[PDB]
């Protein structure tokens, strides 16, 4: 039962990395794909690529073998790059949501409220806040860990995980839900069944996949690191730990197919 | 942020007067949004920019004098021309039924003479005139608006809209009309782009 | 010379706390592997069921038990 989980993890890894290299390759030639929302889509694509190309095979090997066969500096690199890539893609979704809200409620003053003077400052702010959360307990809140070159602990130190969970999921979840609430309000013409159901289907997936992926993990981890009366098993922990990796393979499917020119550029591969 | 409007209009139809509300390009602004309106002449002597201004536009402002019934079928022919054209067939059209104050004097004197099937049409529901309006004048105005919408509804595509308005000669609230219609055109394109409609 | 919580996938190791030195890795056995150190590669083997070492031929030791991925410990 080792090679079977290995081949399904390799299939998911290969599908995710192929989707993200197709999303990042479909923009690198077309000069028409040079707006700010295309920047905000390729930022999510490069965060999912940086996760899926490096962090995912090591976690798959760690699940097949059952022990981290590499060193200890590799584990401290791997956990930090894991947290960095996951919260960078979450805040990439947050700024995509903000861009679409100020794209559908100020349609004429949009290029005077979004400029590259400040459309590449929110990008650096979310990347810097991601690097603050990731390289937080590299000196700050790390509990003393055993000195094996075989285990590789996650950073479940309480006090840090609550700050990280709050300011890495629950504030971007609030921002995404209220801005997509405004987008759904404006997109109801504001005979009407085809106007309401066409929006409640294409925003339902872009909030449902994100909530269904990240809310199990970000709900299990702080409730288990603060209330140790729940005590989740290893199987449910690996399931909620791998849904967050599944989100970065889901995101190639949704977000270019939630546009017009991205879907044409992606369908141009075949 | 520029927005290249395209003013076709008709000759001696209040077009040059409705320009003065700040072939010759003009510019104006509303809420610090800068529209740049391209005049063309009236689609009778200058079809030169029809290749050049075919794609960069965001709307097409077609203004027509409404009082003179003798010069009415040529306007409907030009609207059927531009509404079902080739290069400018995916651009939404703003429609300005100018000189309604002249129509209020030109009615009380008949619209059924120049166009025979006026009495077959009546004043419909969901219509709201201004305060103190004669029903025959509103019936004639909505009759020619319904004629322009009958020409407008002859494509079956839903790829480009049409926004009609009843403007007088010296109305000051007409730049906000083009502002709101350009906002609605760009918002429909934004909702089509994000796969929301 | 001297020989010297309960889970399933939890690893169980033995460390040596020397005078003034830091906690150096000495031995460990788990459900997935069994790792040793260079200092006790031949002079001390391990035994698991309780978990204890078995040395043959630097005086204080610590028997520990921990996880592979979650940040737990039992010293
Ligand atoms: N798989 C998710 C990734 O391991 C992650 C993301 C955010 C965290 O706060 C974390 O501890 C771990």
């Amino acid at each position: 039962k080792a090679i079977l989980l290995g081949v399904i993890l390799g299939g998911l890894i290969l599908f995710g990395v192929l989707g993200n290299i197709l999303v990042i390759l479909s923009v690198a030639c077309h000069r028409h794909l040079h707006s700010v929302t295309h920047y905000y889509i390729v930022n999510l694509a490069v965060a999912d690529l940086l996760l899926t190309s490096t962090v995912l095979p090591f976690s798959a090997i760690f699940e097949v073998l059952g022990y981290w066969a590499f060193g200890r500096v590799f584990c401290n690199i791997w956990a930090a790059v894991d947290v960095l890539c996951c919260t960078a893609s979450i805040m990439g979704l947050c700024i995509i949501s903000i861009d679409r809200y100020i794209g559908v409620s100020y349609p004429l003053r949009y290029p005077t409220i979004v400029t590259q003077r400040r459309g590449l400052m929110a990008l650096l702010c979310v990347w810097a806040l991601s690097l603050v959360i990731s390289i937080g307990p590299l000196f700050g809140w790390r509990q003393p860990a055993p000195e094996d070159e075989t285990i590789c602990q996650i950073n479940e130190e309480p006090g840090y995980v609550l700050f990280s969970a709050l300011g890495s999921f629950y504030l971007p979840l609030a921002i995404i839900l209220v801005m997509y609430c405004r987008v759904y309000v404006v997109a109801k013409r504001e005979l009407k069944f085809s106007r309401e159901k066409k929006a409640a289907k294409t925003l339902g997936i872009v909030v449902g996949c994100f909530v269904l992926c990240w809310l199990p993990f970000f709900l299990v981890m702080p409730i288990g690191s603060f209330f140790p009366d729940f005590k989740p098993s290893e199987t449910v922990f690996k399931i909620v730990f791998w849904l967050g990796y599944l989100n970065s393979c889901i995101n190639p499917i949704i977000y270019p197919c939630s546009s017009q020119e991205f879907k044409k550029a992606f369908q141009n591969v075949l | 942020a520029t927005h290249r409007l395209l003013l076709l209009g008709a000759d001696n139809s209040g077009k040059s007067t409705i320009v003065k509300q700040m072939i010759f390009e003009t510019k104006f602004q509303v809420d610090k949004v800068n529209f740049h309106m391209f005049d063309v002449g009236g689609q009778r002597d200058e079809r030169r920019k029809w290749i050049q201004c075919f794609n960069d536009v965001t709307a097409i402002i077609f203004v027509v004098d409404s009082s003179d019934y003798n010069r009415l079928q040529e306007a409907l022919n030009d609207f059927k021309s531009i509404w079902n054209n080739r290069w400018l067939r995916t651009i939404s059209v703003i429609l300005f039924l100018n000189k309604q104050d002249l129509l209020a004097e030109k009615v009380l004197a008949k619209i059924e003479d120049y166009f025979p099937e006026f009495a077959r049409y009546t004043t419909p529901e969901d219509a709201t005139p201004e305060p103190g309006e004669d029903p025959r004048v509103t019936r004639a105005k909505y009759f020619i608006r319904d004629e322009f919408l009958r020409i407008s509804t002859a494509s079956g595509d839903g790829r480009h809209y049409c926004y009609p308005h009843f403007t007088c000669a010296v109305d000051t609230e007409n730049a906000r009309r083009i502002f709101n219609d350009c906002k609605d055109i760009i918002l429909q394109m934004n909702l089509r782009e994000y796969n929301l409609v | 010379s001297l020989r010297l919580n309960i889970s399933a996938h939890w690893k169980m190791g033995w460390y040596r706390q020397a005078p003034g030195k830091e906690r150096e890795f000495v031995a460990g056995i788990g459900y997935a592997n069994t790792n040793y150190a260079d200092s006790v590669k031949g002079r001390f083997t391990i035994s698991r069921d309780t978990v204890y070492l078995q040395m043959n031929s630097t005086a204080v030791y610590y028997c520990a038990a921990y996880s592979y991925y979650r940040d737990h410990s039992y010293w």
